[PDB]
């Protein structure tokens, strides 16, 4: 999904 | 503040 | 890194 | 003085120097070259069509050069069109104004550049890029989307 | 001063001035080539229209400049595919809240 | 400066479209939408994606 | 009716009002100025080059 740093 | 996903 | 403000 | 044929085509010389002193060539029908000395013009008059063709057209003037019509202007041509200023260049329409290439377009402009307006739509098909120094976006209501999920701001 | 005007040429057309040229129009105005088409100005480009602009390109599209600024009132939509954001400081700010990333 | 102004809509479609700002990029405006497929957002070293 | 020159500089009135009707101004070269009155029209032509 939301693939941070 | 933030509703992400 | 990041902020919510 | 004069000379005229049965038709009533004319060629015409008037000496009256405090009004109407030049030459005229002209036909019944309505067309006319006059050389105006009074006021130092020329004015050429067909009711119908003026053409002028040559291999090359130059206009040189040291003033405003002025073209009016009441329909369109059309400009047609098999190579470049180059179009130079030392000032602003207007390009203004009361209803629409269309750019398409069927290849690159390329704005390219030192110092500032500004877009306003109502709705802005930009629409990629491959890649969408934003490379700058400082990014910033604005607005009361921000959604990032993509795929499955957005993120809500 | 005619009802119609045409110039037919084999080769190039020229038009000099030492002021302005002006254009002024009831209808349209068309230009079409078969090659490039450059607008160059050393002050200022303006564009002004009461509708819509639009901007059609079968190809790569570049906007280089400085301070990039835009505008809107209702929407403004980015859509395509592979999105890219870049910049040292990017900050998305909403109302009361923002994140600087 | 270069104005490209309009009073109903502005629209831009292209197959790649490259905005390179060398001091600053701003947008404003309510109701701003970013999408696509992969959306990537980089700075110093951060790297997020969608 | 027509005034001609030895090189064939011409100023010619045709007054063929169902025909050639017209006014001419030409040489042997191809620099001609015509007033069509049949067509009413003004034509202008030169092989290279027209100033204004």
């Amino acid at each position: 999904g939301v693939m941070v740093n | 503040g933030i509703l992400v996903n | 890194g990041v902020t919510v403000s | 003085k004069s000379m005229r044929t049965r038709s009533g085509h004319t060629l015409e010389f008037k000496d009256d120097e405090g009004g109407d002193w030049g030459i005229t060539l002209r036909d019944i029908n309505g067309n006319v070259i006059h050389l105006n000395s009074k006021d130092k013009n020329i004015d050429i008059t067909a009711p119908e069509t003026i053409t002028l063709t040559a291999k090359n057209v130059c206009i040189n003037t040291e003033e405003n050069v002025q073209i009016t019509a009441k329909k369109n202007i059309d400009m047609t041509v098999e190579a470049d069109i180059n179009s130079s200023a030392k000032g602003n260049l207007l390009l203004q329409a009361d209803k629409d104004v269309l750019t398409a290439a069927k290849g690159n377009v390329g704005i390219e402009a030192k110092s500032d550049i500004n877009m306003v307006g109502k709705n802005i739509a930009v629409e990629g098909n491959s890649k969408i890029t934003l490379n700058g120094g400082q990014t910033q976006v604005a607005g009361q209501q921000t959604t990032i989307q993509g795929a499955a999920n957005k993120i809500e701001i």
